[PDB]
């Protein structure tokens, strides 16, 4: 005889996100094979972990991906930009553009440089990373005493810097509307330790490029809505 | 009922002792590093392995029931509250983003079988009391003309907090509660020791670390704050003595250190 | 009997002094007890795109939309924005705008703990008779998104779509559905002490303290706005719910 | 455990019903010890 | 084929304490692990058993929480009180907050004392307590003859009383309205056998201090609503 | 750390140059993150038979049923057709007939 | 595997749930090998 | 027993569908006893 049964409180609802099946209408139907295309995806980590291009504002469209050294300077970095992942600088890489379609973030950020000038060149860089603080550091001095690495001209022209991951919590918010400690964490900067030397016949100002990409324990937790301002 | 302990550099000695409260668990010096950052960690050494000392105001007769004085933990060190010089622990606290440890404290007076009075001293978690209601830290010059802070309806009501105005585009709410409120008669419920005039001179306690994060930040983290509320007024016989004096000492345990940087500075 | 009170570690019925052993005969466990429903809030529904409320201060002359969209936490909040003193307008006509406020009074009547962490469950129950809503939520630290398309000369507000989760109910229904701890925090504090930011920050005010937010609207293009507001009702529920440090309780006056 | 009655089947996955925790790889104690 | 089936009578229905779950939204979510933090509470009672202090009226706000003794007496107890948890006297105690949230209650109070005055005093008190009857207890003599025990300050200025449970039912109702055999359960109080003799020096008048707190066999049943008068 | 870019196969956490490996802690997979609804497109609805839009270009006077049905693919299509220029209506009151897009 | 939660009871077939192609009879590969 | 005709399954748990009392550690008697 008819099962007793009790419909609960929620029938007849919709969700855009229930996790189930749904009755099929047109079943029975066989597909071509597809075994004859390579390079299937996975997870969008893989496109994640390649390098790309940053964007700098140049002096006064100017966004040239590269940064040129001065003559003379003063006591000053040659360009520094913070890591949160909604700056602009970050727009147009994949693990930014990526990373803005989700909430939580966890990992190492990476970041690679690479010379472009004359062969017969020489010099020397340092290259730090300051923890959030109360003002941005400037100095030279100061920017010693934090975590730095120096990096020298060569046979090879290239040089990848990790930004370790050091925070209060476990996870954290990939944009930042307060700058809150949940969010921001800290500058890079870039500095001339010593003058370079340009040889004879080689006319002046070479150039750097810069790479970033996601570190190997890069991870990303809850999806959202995305934005469709590219459209306009 | 005679126990001396040893520390460092430096040690402490104690004519008349009950023993030490452990707090939520036994053993709380075990620890472990943190896991939400990667970057070495620096750990205990003899520098830092020891106690420090300071002072707190006198007791008066004219103060009343309930009256209470707080010092939070580290922020002590950091505005050199009442003497208390951190050095070596300073100047490591100063120049690190990320800090975690844990605290052992004990408190002492200087009470004659010929006076009468209750003394209550207990590690309070959580809590905001040095701040003024404005929303400013307690000066230390403002903190010597009241010695010591009275109770009132607002206090216990939680109503005087610090705030963030709505702006003119509003109206002025009536505020009347908030989750900081302080409940005189429930304050035993933390660990604690009475200090009776006729029974001891020294009580101490021993507390783990807490903290909804692994880890927190070193500049603003105000976990434990220690709070010595008066239950009997005191009174004596006239010509006898006058207003008894009291100490404190700190040390911390098995801490950690993560993200290292130049001097703090703001603006 | 002797003991020592004074030194805090009391020792521990009849059979001690005069005894009397009753047989036991678990109602007060913190799993079992906070797993029932309570009201937390009322909110009028959307009928097209809205402007999220602006941080505090207001200014005078700022446009918004406001009285929509509400947290999920017991904490106190004021304007849909965490907050820490409670408040309410018990005063007579006056002027300006009158600010939403909320706050759980069954968990705060035994909230004897600090920190706290458990699982939510939300529902939604309509006010006026025969009424056609929908619901939508993003987690904590999200935005909400603005601004309308054109679908055959029909302004449809964006929210219509989104990758995070939407509830579309029959003409007189109801809502249900569970969400995940998803918060940047370990644990939820009950009180705070701490500063969120180095700087401006004001003390005791926490960051991400929520489950996350949610509002109503009706499936209706923009073209077809009416004049009588309506009024939506949210319950919630904690499921394994644990605490994790003993504290004070809610003073209570002598008068 | 907890205000549930059902003891028979559950139809979702543990995973989709309730959070988990990643790994890192009567009888009541007193909540203070006194050495 | 369609399995057949037949609704009952309460279907669409919405209970607020039903003993059920809910479907999942927003499933597959990992969150960091809390094995750091220590001391995580079980049940309520463990909050329950610990001691805490009364109220009083005081002379002529005045609601100090200890009783002074005074000089000359008049054939009565120094301070007594019902034993109903809605009394004035238990508002503030963690035993009757959390009891005034529940309907049923099981189990022997307890009554904790402690001493605070000159060490080189001396004296004894009487404790007593008497079940329902017609007529409060006053003289001495009466209390002497139920239950009652002797108090000698000495080495240790601390003592505890149990009061028994005795009832014709098997629970006992929290809150009392009719004050009906039900709910109230007699009076306490406290008599001066012998005259406090203060030490040469030592001023006068001290005070004892009161602690409440639940037995190891307490119990509470069937939950109930809140006030929320606290909020004004 | 030594490296040389220019040849696109780069090697590669703070084991390799100060380290930590944090452990894992998958909600980035294809087949997880795109199973989840969202609207395509608003249509009107028949009341008779309708005839269907002619192929482009569609000359003037022509007699037709526009406004109704709807393809089922994420590229951009124009008058229920595929095309490549996705396009909009932002300009004021004109003349002719919109394109539903 | 994927957005679905229940484990217990399909109840149509496979070749009516979803399509499948006729026979013709962690650890994630780099999508870059430099020989 | 009593005019229930359900016999193949309950649903929700014997604690939570009926009360029970805790523990304190045909042929028809007549109602009285003549000695």
């Amino acid at each position: 005889g008819p099962i007793p049964t009790a419909p609960r409180e929620n029938s007849l609802m919709f969700l855009s996100t229930l996790p189930d099946d749904t009755v099929p209408a047109y079943g029975n139907v066989r597909t071509p094979p597809v075994n004859y295309l390579p390079g299937e995806i996975t997870d969008l980590l893989q496109l994640a972990r390649i390098p790309t291009l940053m964007a700098f504002e140049r002096v006064p469209d100017t966004y040239v991906p590269y940064v040129a050294v001065p003559t003379q300077f003063d006591d000053r970095p040659l360009i520094s930009f913070p890591i949160t992942l909604s700056d602009p600088v970050y727009q147009n890489t994949l693990v930014g553009a990526i990373s803005s379609n989700f909430a939580n973030y966890r990992g190492c950020i990476q970041i690679t440089l690479t010379f472009c000038g004359p062969m017969m060149a020489r010099g020397k860089f340092l290259l730090s990373y300051s923890p959030p603080n109360g003002t941005q550091p400037q100095t030279l001095s100061e920017a010693m005493q934090c975590t730095y690495s120096i990096w020298d001209i060569g046979l090879n022209s290239s040089w990848t810097f990790v930004v370790p991951y050091i925070s209060p919590s476990d996870y954290r918010e990939t944009r930042a509307i307060t700058n809150s400690v949940y969010s921001a964490d800290g500058w890079f900067s870039l500095h001339k330790l010593t003058k370079i030397t340009l040889p004879p016949d080689c006319p002046q100002s070479p150039c750097i490029l810069f790479f970033a990409s996601a570190g190997e324990d890069y991870t990303l937790r809850l999806p959202v809505d995305c934005n469709p301002s590219y459209v306009f | 009922r005679v126990t001396t302990q040893t520390a460092g550099n430096t040690a402490i000695n104690t004519q008349s002792s009950l023993g030490v409260l452990c707090a939520y668990v036994e053993d709380p010096t075990k620890s472990d590093p943190p896991s939400s950052s990667t970057d070495q960690p620096t750990t205990t050494f003899t520098a830092i392995d020891r106690w420090y000392t300071g002072r707190l105001n006198s007791w008066t007769k004219a103060v009343k029931t309930f009256s209470f004085q707080a010092v939070p933990l580290p922020g002590a060190f950091l505005s050199r509250q009442g003497g208390l010089n951190g050095g070596a622990f300073t100047a490591t606290l100063h120049r690190h983003f990320l800090m975690k440890c844990g605290w052992q404290v004990q408190v002492q007076c200087n009470l004659t079988q010929f006076h009468q009075g209750a003394l209550l001293v207990a590690m309070v978690p959580e809590t905001t009391l040095d701040v003024k209601p404005d929303g400013k830290a307690k000066s230390l010059q403002e903190l010597n003309e009241e010695q010591w802070v009275e109770m009132s309806d607002d206090y216990r009501t939680g109503k005087n907090m610090p705030f963030q105005s709505l702006g003119t585009y509003y109206r002025p709410p009536n505020w009347t509660w908030g989750p900081n409120f302080i409940n005189p008669y429930q304050v035993t419920v933390f660990p604690h020791q009475i200090l009776n005039a006729r029974t001891s001179t020294s009580v101490d306690i021993n507390v783990p670390y807490i903290g909804e994060t692994p880890t927190q930040s070193s500049e603003t983290q105000n976990s434990w704050t220690l709070l010595v509320m008066v239950l009997v007024p005191l009174d004596y016989k006239e010509g006898a003595t006058t207003d008894p004096e009291i100490t404190f000492s700190v040390r911390p345990t098995s801490p950690y250190f993560n993200g290292l940087r130049n001097r703090y500075t703001a603006g | 009997s002797t003991d020592n009170a004074e030194t805090g570690v009391i020792e521990a019925n009849t059979d001690t002094d005069f005894g009397e052993l009753a047989a036991p005969g678990n109602h007060t466990n913190v799993k079992f007890l906070f797993d029932r429903s309570r009201l937390l809030n009322v909110i009028k529904v959307l009928e097209k795109d809205a402007v999220f409320p602006r941080p505090f201060p207001t200014q005078e002359g700022a446009q918004q939309d406001d009285g929509y969209f509400c947290l999920l936490t017991p904490r106190p909040t004021v304007a849909s924005r965490p907050a820490t003193r409670f408040g309410l307008y018990a005063n007579p006509s006056g002027s300006g705008v009158l600010a939403n406020t909320s706050l759980d009074f069954n968990f705060y009547s035994l909230a004897c703990f600090t920190y706290f962490r458990s699982d939510l469950e939300v529902t939604v129950v309509s006010l006026e008779p025969d009424l056609e809503f929908a619901v939508g939520w993003f987690p904590s630290g999200s935005e909400y998104q603005a601004s309308s398309f054109v679908y055959d000369q029909l302004h449809v507000p964006f929210h219509f779509t989104g990758r995070t989760p939407r509830a579309f109910a029959s003409k007189g229904g109801k809502v249900s559905f569970v969400l995940p701890w998803n918060s940047v925090s370990s644990v939820l504090p009950v009180r705070w002490g701490g500063a969120s930011k180095l700087s401006s920050a004001t003390r005791g005010l926490p960051a991400h303290a929520d489950w996350g937010t949610i509002y109503a609207f009706v499936p209706r293009p923009n073209e077809k706005k009416s004049t009588a507001v309506k009024h939506v009702a949210v319950y919630i529920r904690y499921k394994n719910a644990r605490a994790w440090c003993p504290s004070m309780l809610p003073f209570r006056s002598y008068k | 455990r907890g205000n549930n009655g059902n003891m028979t089947f559950n139809y979702y996955a543990n995973t989709y019903q309730n959070s988990v925790d990643f790994s890192t790889s009567g009888i009541l104690n007193p909540l203070g010890y006194l050495k």
